[PDB]
């Protein structure tokens, strides 16, 4: 529900959503976007 | 050309433009994790044209 939206807000008003009380399996995050840059700093996708 | 290599391995594979950026020592993606993963201590280079 965060990746397939239609009106990702502009950078001047960056909409923020809170993710909690669920189980995260980022394979859906992987397959829902043709990734161009997954530059992470404090964490890594292989074990996310 | 100032180097003496014991053995040279020459793998070739045709692949997309962004997966050219994907292939690197220790990367991730649909290809870097399920098709061709390079070693983290990779002593060698890749060529793309
Ligand atoms: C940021 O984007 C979220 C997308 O999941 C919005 O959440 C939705 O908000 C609508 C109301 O606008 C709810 O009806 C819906 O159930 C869901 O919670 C979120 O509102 C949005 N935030 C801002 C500030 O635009
Ligand atoms: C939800 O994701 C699907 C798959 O990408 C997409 O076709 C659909 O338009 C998305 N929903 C909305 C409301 O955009």
């Amino acid at each position: 529900e965060v990746f397939n939206a239609t009106r990702f807000a502009s950078v001047y008003a960056w909409n923020r959503t809170r993710i909690s009380n669920c189980v995260a399996d980022y394979s859906v995050l992987y397959n829902f976007a043709p990734f161009f840059a997954f530059k992470c700093y404090g964490v890594s996708p292989t074990k996310l | 050309n100032d180097l003496c290599f014991t053995n040279v391995y020459a793998d070739s594979f045709v692949i997309k433009g962004n997966e050219v950026s994907q292939i690197a020592p220790g990367q991730t993606g649909n290809i870097a994790d399920y098709n061709y993963k390079l070693p983290d201590d990779f002593t060698g280079c890749v060529i793309a044209w």
